[PDB]
Formats: C-alpha cells, sequence, structure tokens
C-alpha cells in the first residue's frame, strides 16, 4: 500500500501533495528549510523548498 | 497496476497511460479507433493516438 497514490489511476489520493521523496512526509510537503540530505562529503546539506517532494542539490 | 509505480505514482517505463478507454496494456490506442458510440445526432468518438482518454464531446 501507498496511501498517497491510487495505483489504479496513477493519481495522488485525495488530500495528497506528494507520493514519495525526501521532502514528502505522510503525503504532504515538508516545510521550506527542512534538511533533506546530510552531506556525506564536503558539500553543504540540502534543503526542502516547501513546494516540491524532491531534495534539490544546494546551489 | 503494471502501468503505475505505486511507490512514486509515476507511469512505469514504456507506459503512456495508466487507464482509459483509449489505453491498452499501458499504451495509447491508435488514432481513429471508435471508443464511444454517440447516443444522439453526433458522430462517434475516436481515440486521438496521443491520450488514453476517449473524447466525450465534440468541440
Amino acid at each position: 500500500a501507498n496511501p498517497c497514490c491510487d495505483a489504479a489511476t496513477c493519481k495522488l489520493t485525495t488530500g495528497s501533495q506528494c507520493a514519495d521523496g525526501l521532502c514528502c512526509d505522510q503525503c504532504k510537503f515538508m516545510k521550506e528549510g527542512t534538511v533533506c540530505r546530510r552531506a556525506r562529503g564536503d558539500d553543504l546539506d540540502d534543503y526542502c523548498n516547501g513546494i516540491s517532494a524532491g531534495c534539490p542539490r544546494n546551489p | 497496476n503494471p502501468c503505475c509505480d505505486a511507490a512514486t505514482c509515476k507511469l512505469t517505463p514504456g507506459s503512456q497511460c495508466a487507464e482509459g478507454l483509449c489505453c491498452d496494456q499501458c499504451k495509447f490506442i491508435k488514432a481513429g479507433k471508435i471508443c464511444r458510440r454517440a447516443r444522439g445526432d453526433n458522430p462517434d468518438y475516436r481515440c486521438t493516438g496521443q491520450s488514453g482518454d476517449c473524447p466525450r464531446k465534440h468541440f
């Protein structure tokens, strides 16, 4: 089961903002400035942008 | 649903559609196929070749 996704239609379920992703929690976007990746090398940590489910590489 | 990745709510690779009268095994049905018979004084409705959705009304 993915509660965020209707697999029959490949549409998000009612109320859902996202189905998957480091910035998705219980089908909702995590807030802008949430750390979504703790850098494993020398780069900066990456952050959620509030409006997308992905974890973009820090500019 | 072989057409949908339930984890991500994205279409699976090779899949063009997840459902619809003009969707067959995750692929678009060919342009021209009659997909709905008109009930009134209208021509029949036909797949576009570019969507899984059968038209419902003539523009």
